[PDB]
């Protein structure tokens, strides 16, 4: 691994950085509110009748199973746009609450049911918030709404004071100011009635001709969740590693209960950087904290691959009782996992180290691990021994008050030191 | 500019001890200094005493420091051991015989007065 | 760390990461080389002395009193009282916000390895003078040293000898005021709390940066992953991935340049230490205000603490000259 | 100045420059340390009297 990292067939002394570990987790839970009962869509879906524009119906769909792959039968469509959610994935999802609504426009503004989307066929009638999230549905409607005569139940607004607020609907019929001339009157001159109803005839080709629009939105929010999919429920285990699903909210770690004094409406704990730390049962009304798997770094120290071919490995800062647990069956995420507890395990401050034994011996540092302690190749037929550092060799200086040392003799000497003066120049 | 062209008086600045000269050399990208300095060696250690009173008048070292074998009294430079007679040349006087600690008797020859005595009889 | 910072322990998010390249390992180097500087920074200012010095049983020094600065062994640690004030100076759940990559390594060189430097360098100072600094070290009793250091200034040595309990006295008071003059007001240790201040909010900005948004669905990697296909998702987190990628080199750049910041005074620390402690200096203004006599040296968290003793002229006089 | 540069005096420009983060702070703060650190070297050259 280190011939890897360093992109050579040799390496030289010294302590190498390679990876990380991490103890991979062992099975699942997954956990969901109870739900009860099937609300059936296909009946929520058509109407007798599709209300016009300016009076637009809307149901609240709650407190049922969300299954949505059976609405390609009890609806003609070609476009089944679901921007926010893959549709195959809705089985599994938890949602706090659903809207469903319909109805009937002309198709030369299919496009203007959308966020952003500006125009009186969508300022006055209906429009989008700027954060839409849902599965909106267009089909030309000829076969069912059209007579030859001219069916006339359909309806908007045209003339208005000023734009309306996303979402809201206006039902009065009042004679729009559109003049000078005071608008009290029924009719007549500069006093336009509001409301203007489409001709639907079967001459009239694409664009013209009628068309539905089924919407249903959805709305996430960190509420009790009321609508989730038909996915079975699981059991809860405790203090070992594990992936967890608690009303959608995927995650891993080891959980174990804790004394937070969660308020009855507060239901998530947080702390900084939007980091989850506890999490409400679906079913039982307990809290629990929730601590990430232990992982770290490791590193190998290793003489010149001139001298020898042994190694010792340091894994840095973490308690080495789970080291031998972080060795599992194809579980640990470096893909080595020889060495394990093949004793001569020492512990230190800044991790536990393999493959050294421990000395009481003093020389100087060769290779650093840290702390005071430092490693080295030798004898004791060669091994690698680390020790704690030497300073140096101890002297007593025999001080008192009448008695003076002076030299006899002399030494000259010879140095050297180098220093850099400059680089390499460049131009790019 | 310091090392080279004169002698530095910073300690452990131009090498390892008392600096006595240097050298430079040029190598790739980089310079190279050879320092020639001094060190001291074989050690010797004597008894001291920080003034000497010969007819109640101290007598402090004009430069180097007072020393004795056992028997008689010399002085002394601070960096090589060179013993001299201890005369009126080696030391001058401050102050009376009672206020410095550590004062031990011994006598100051004087060069002039045996040699002006002798001549003058 | 690389990915477990960047991603979220996710497996397409490291695939779509290897396509941008080895942006991250110029990242894992250059924090290498800072970290293997900051330990060789403290071999330069206390690694200086050839062997472990040691005091004698026997502690008197011309009447001098020393009390304050040499070890006192009653304690588990041999930190002398100063010491001990300035430890408790400076003050050292956010840590466990530190499981997205972010570590601390500890230094190489621990506390009482760098306490007994310092008592080996006071010992030294005290009992053989700046001998010890060019070759062995030679007795010399402590009266004659400070008769020396006078003489090295241009007073000649009966000044020190006709008033040697006066200047006893005077030292003793010196140093047992400004044993309470750092007590006294908060603010004289300032650049290490600022140091230790810029480090841990620094680490502080990252961890909070690290859950924006940059213009995408969400700031959670597996809520988007599981929330889209593919297709998209790849879309959404690509700008995760650039804005995570630029917090990160915008924080290698900054302790790139803090570290150069330091390595100078880390030099200037080493040369003070040379000159004005292993002897005199006749720099002026450099080894405290006035002439220079001597200078005792201190460890503090991540630094150190010079005492400078000098002398200062008083009470004057006006003659005529020729 | 953070919005004044980037965002012509806009309204939405400053909404989506808060998605992005805290990025000009770091600049608001670097700026200040150089001018205390600039105001701070005229006075051990001269202010030594
Ligand atoms: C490594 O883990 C072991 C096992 O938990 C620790 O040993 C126990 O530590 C707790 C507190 O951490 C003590 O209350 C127990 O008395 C310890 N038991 C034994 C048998 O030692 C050990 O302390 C951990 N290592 C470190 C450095 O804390
Ligand atoms: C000072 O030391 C030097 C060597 O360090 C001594 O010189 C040696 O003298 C002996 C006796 O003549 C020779 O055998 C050696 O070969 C000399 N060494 C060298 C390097 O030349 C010198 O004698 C010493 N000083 C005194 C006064 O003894
Ligand atoms: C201390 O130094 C004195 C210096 O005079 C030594 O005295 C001399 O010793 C030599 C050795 O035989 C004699 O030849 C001289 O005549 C002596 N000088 C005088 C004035 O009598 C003395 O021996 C030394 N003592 C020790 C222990 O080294
Ligand atoms: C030699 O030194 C001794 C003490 O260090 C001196 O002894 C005292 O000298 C004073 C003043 O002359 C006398 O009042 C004391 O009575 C002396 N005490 C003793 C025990 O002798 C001495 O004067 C010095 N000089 C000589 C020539 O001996
Ligand atoms: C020289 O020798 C020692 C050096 O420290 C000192 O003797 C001690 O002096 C103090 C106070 O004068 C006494 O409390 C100790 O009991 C002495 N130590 C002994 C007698 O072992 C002093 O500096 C000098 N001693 C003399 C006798 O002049
Ligand atoms: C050197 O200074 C220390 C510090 O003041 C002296 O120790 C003090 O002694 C007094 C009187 O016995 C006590 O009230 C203090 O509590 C002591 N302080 C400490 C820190 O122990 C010491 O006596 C001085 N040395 C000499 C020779 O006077
Ligand atoms: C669902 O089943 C659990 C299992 O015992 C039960 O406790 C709960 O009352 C049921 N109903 C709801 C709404 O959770
Ligand atoms: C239209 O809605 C009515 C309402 O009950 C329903 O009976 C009818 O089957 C629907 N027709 C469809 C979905 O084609
Ligand atoms: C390996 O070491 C031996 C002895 O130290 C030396 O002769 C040889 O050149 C080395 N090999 C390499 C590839 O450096
Ligand atoms: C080393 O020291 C430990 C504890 O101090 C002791 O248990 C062990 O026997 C010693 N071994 C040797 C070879 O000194
Ligand atoms: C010189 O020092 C030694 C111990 O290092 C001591 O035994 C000896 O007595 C000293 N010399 C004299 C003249 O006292
Ligand atoms: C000393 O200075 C003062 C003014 O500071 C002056 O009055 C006095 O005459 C001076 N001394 C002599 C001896 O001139």
């Amino acid at each position: 691994e280190t011939k890897c990292t360093l992109k050579s067939f040799t390496v030289e002394k010294g302590i190498y950085q390679t990876s990380n570990f991490r103890v991979q987790p062992t099975e699942s839970i997954v956990r969901f509110p109870n739900i009860t009962n099937l609300c059936p869509f296909d009946e929520v879906f058509n109407a007798t009748r599709f209300a016009s524009v300016y009076a637009w119906n809307r149901k609240r769909i709650s407190n049922c199973v969300a299954d949505y792959s059976v609405l390609y039968n009890f609806a003609p469509f070609f476009a089944f746009k679901c921007y926010g959610v893959s549709p195959t994935k809705l089985n599994d999802l938890c949602f706090t609450n659903v809207y469903a609504d319909s109805f009937v426009i002309r198709g030369n503004e299919v496009s203007q049911i959308a966020p952003g989307q500006t125009g009186n066929i969508a300022d006055y009638n209906y429009k989008l918030p700027d954060d839409f999230t849902g599965c909106v549905i267009a089909w030309n409607s000829n076969k069912l709404d059209s007579k030859v005569g001219g069916n006339y139940n359909y309806q908007y607004r045209l003339f208005r004071k000023s734009n309306l607020k996303p979402f809201e609907r206006d039902i009065s019929t009042e004679i729009y100011q559109a003049g000078n001339k005071p608008c009290n009157g029924v009719a007549g001159f500069n006093c336009y009635f509001p409301l203007r109803s489409y001709g639907f005839r079967p001459t009239y080709g694409v664009g013209h001709q009628p068309y539905r629009v089924v919407v249903l939105s959805f709305e996430l929010l960190h509420a009790p969740a009321t609508v989730c999919g038909p996915k079975k429920s699981t059991n809860l285990v405790k203090n070992k590693c594990v992936n967890f699903n608690f009303n959608g909210l995927t995650g891993t770690g080891v959980l174990t209960e804790s004394n937070k004094k969660f308020l009855p409406f507060q239901q998530f704990g947080r702390d900084i950087a939007d980091t989850t730390d506890a999490v409400r049962d679906p079913q039982t009304l307990e809290i629990l904290d929730i601590t990430p798997c232990s992982f770290g770094g490791v590193s190998v120290i290793t003489p010149g691959t001139n001298t020898s071919n042994q190694v010792a490995v340091l894994y840095q800062g973490v308690n080495c009782t789970e080291v031998p647990v972080a060795i599992h069956a194809d579980q640990l995420t470096p893909t080595w996992r020889v060495y394990s507890t093949g004793s001569n395990v020492f512990q230190t401050r800044a991790g536990c180290l393999i493959g050294a034994e421990y000395v009481n011996n003093s020389y100087e540092c060769d290779i650093p691990i840290g702390a005071g302690i430092c490693a080295s190749y030798q004898t004791q037929s060669q091994s690698i021994i680390a020790y704690t550092m030497s300073l140096g060799a101890e002297n007593l200086v025999a001080y008192s008050n009448n008695s003076i040392a002076i030299p006899t003799n002399f030494t000259i000497s010879v140095t050297t030191e180098i220093l850099p003066v400059s680089m390499t120049k460049t131009s790019v | 500019s310091e090392c080279v062209l004169g002698q530095s008086k910073r300690v452990d600045f131009c090498g390892k001890g008392y600096h006595l000269m240097s050298f430079p050399q040029s190598a790739p990208h980089g310079v190279v200094f050879l320092h020639v300095t001094y060190v001291p060696a074989q050690e010797k250690n004597f008894t001291t005493a920080p003034a000497i009173c010969h007819d109640g008048k101290a007598h402090f070292p004009r430069e180097g420091v007072f020393v004795s074998n056992g028997t008689h009294w010399f002085v002394t430079q601070r960096n090589f051991y060179e013993p001299q007679i201890i005369t009126t040349d080696n030391t001058f006087v401050s102050g009376n015989c009672d206020v410095v600690i550590g004062i031990v008797n011994n006598t100051v020859y004087d060069p002039l007065q045996p040699e002006l005595d002798s001549f003058k009889e | 760390d690389c990915t477990m910072y960047i991603c979220g322990d996710s497996t397409e998010c490291s695939n779509l990461l290897l396509q941008y390249g080895s942006f991250c390992t110029q990242l894992k180097r250059a924090l290498t080389g800072i970290a293997v500087e900051q330990d060789k920074n403290t071999q330069e200012v206390f690694a200086q002395v050839k062997q472990i010095y040691k005091t004698p049983p026997i502690k008197y020094f011309g009447g001098f009193n020393f009390s304050q600065i040499l070890p006192d062994p009653s304690k588990p640690s041999k930190r002398s009282p100063i010491e001990d004030l300035l430890f408790n100076k400076v003050t050292l759940l956010i840590c466990a916000q530190k499981f997205n990559g972010l570590t601390v390594l500890p230094p190489l060189l621990t506390d009482e390895m760098i306490a007994q430097y310092t008592s080996a360098l006071l010992a030294g100072t005290i009992t053989s003078g700046w001998t010890f600094g060019a070759g062995p070290a030679l007795q010399i009793p402590f009266p004659m040293q400070m008769a020396y250091r006078f003489n090295g200034i241009g007073v000649t040595q009966n000044v020190l000898y006709e008033n040697q309990k006066l200047i006893a006295n005077q030292f003793n008071s010196a140093i047992g005021k400004i044993q309470d003059s750092l007590s006294s007001t908060p603010s004289a240790l300032g650049k290490l709390q600022d140091v230790v201040n810029h480090n841990a909010q620094a680490l502080n900005t990252l961890v909070k940066q690290l859950s924006s948004k940059f213009g995408a669905i969400s700031s959670v990697l597996n809520d988007i992953l599981s929330r889209l296909d593919p297709p998209e998702a790849e879309v959404q987190i690509d700008r995760l991935i650039t804005g995570r990628l630029q917090s990160l080199q915008t924080y290698v750049t900054q302790q790139l340049i803090r570290a150069a910041e330091i390595r100078a005074s880390a030099n200037l620390a080493a040369t003070k230490m040379s000159e004005c402690v292993l002897g005199q200096s006749k720099r002026v203004d450099f080894c405290g205000k006035g002439y220079h006599l001597m200078s005792f040296p201190q460890s503090a968290p991540h630094g150190v603490v010079f005492l400078h003793v000098t002398y200062v002229p008083a009470q004057e006089k006006n003659f005529t000259t020729a």
